[PDB]
């Protein structure tokens, strides 16, 4: 099976909503070792965000249940949570490894470097959500440093209305809010990202949607 | 693909 | 694990939207060989409906794509192959469910309402196989769906009130089987209409327990009638 | 469970 057919199979999986197949297709595209196109980079990202998104959402349900029980029901919920966590960990480590071996080193443009550093940020951030252990501090710091370098390249190299730059601001601010527990820094990062895009006002739809999500977070975190 | 999926937006 | 634990596990998997785990737990409960409680029968049914519903929905996307593509042989070869991989999972699921019903659910069923529920389900799962099988096998599959539905239909008409949500749900699915699988649109209409009218005529036979369910399925029957009639 | 789901309702 060649790159072209793996890519077409991935787009079939996507439309069938079969996100596990889609991810294995894009992973083996990435393991061929050549720099991904935009469309190629997008498909991989969409695939894994659905795969890891489902475990995240199940993790939250089963950990809430485990927190709100006062039996042997508790031990069951705890052991189901742990099983979900280990699937979640294996998926994150798969993605981080593609990132460290082939996506980040091959990225020849700034836009691409920022996309993939953001993504490394996100996937350490998901590990951080379920790694309250003594390994949490080192995970959180891996997340922060990928985002931080993304942030500095995007600020030098991209306009305030670029969707990749706007998206990075959105998720970095979420990271400050939920992982570092620094609401002030979360809010001021999101606020300036929003005001700088507004000032620069583009060739649109995806930018203005992330602007809305920035401001919704600002509205939530301020009450 | 649309902004929420391409960029893996959190909430 | 122990029956009560398996069940508790199934309800957690349900809340976590992990339906294959939910199906594997209810499958083991059923293999213990004791008659399922109403709650257990509902869990097993919700679990497999979601597991098989995902494949059916994917099958329809990929079949549709494999048709719309004037070849483009390669691309069509590849959609055809993917369609086949999906059918194989869909088939294996229906066969697991059908084997549970044959071996444990239908023989143990000690009340009419139960027996009607499981024969309806047997009709449903052979119907799902029929959607995806042809043309040599297809006739024998459609026949098995029909006879499970017909046997369920005669029991419920003899033993259950016309407003019972089970009797009504069976009339909904069997009328759809006539419409979609046997291409008989007059038999579908008159099965759906007769079950609607008989429920209207015996309203007093509703109870606080389920009247909400009865009336919702009646509205679905009448929706199909208006779709099929135009 | 609902209508739609207990009874695996078609359409």
């Amino acid at each position: 099976m060649d790159k072209n057919e793996l890519v077409q199979k991935a787009k079939l999986a996507e439309q069938a909503e079969r996100y596990d197949d889609m991810a294995a297709c894009m992973k083996s595209v990435t393991e061929q070792g050549a720099e991904l196109s935009n469309e190629e980079r997008n498909l991989l990202s969409v695939a894994y965000k659905n795969v890891v998104g489902a475990r995240r959402s199940s993790w939250r349900v089963v950990s809430s249940i485990e927190q709100k029980t006062e039996e042997k029901k508790q031990q069951m919920a705890r052991e189901y949570r742990e099983k979900i966590e280990t699937e979640l960990r294996d998926i994150c480590n798969d993605v981080l490894s593609l990132l460290e071996k082939f996506l980040i080193p091959n990225a020849s443009q700034a836009e691409s470097k920022v996309f993939y550093l953001k993504m490394k940020g996100d996937y350490y951030r998901y590990l951080a959500e379920v790694a309250a252990g003594d390994d949490k501090k080192g995970i959180v710091d891996q997340s922060q440093q990928a985002y931080q370098e993304a942030f500095e390249i995007s600020k030098k190299e991209m306009q305030p209305t670029h969707p990749i730059r706007l998206g990075l601001a959105l998720n970095f601010s979420v990271f400050y809010y939920e992982i570092l527990n620094s609401p002030e820094k979360a809010c001021s990062l999101a606020k300036t990202a929003f005001d700088e895009a507004i000032a620069e006002l583009l060739s649109y739809k995806d930018s203005t949607l992330i602007m809305q999500l920035l401001r919704d977070n600002l509205t939530l975190w301020t009450s | 693909q649309g902004x929420l999926d391409l960029l893996d937006l959190a909430s």
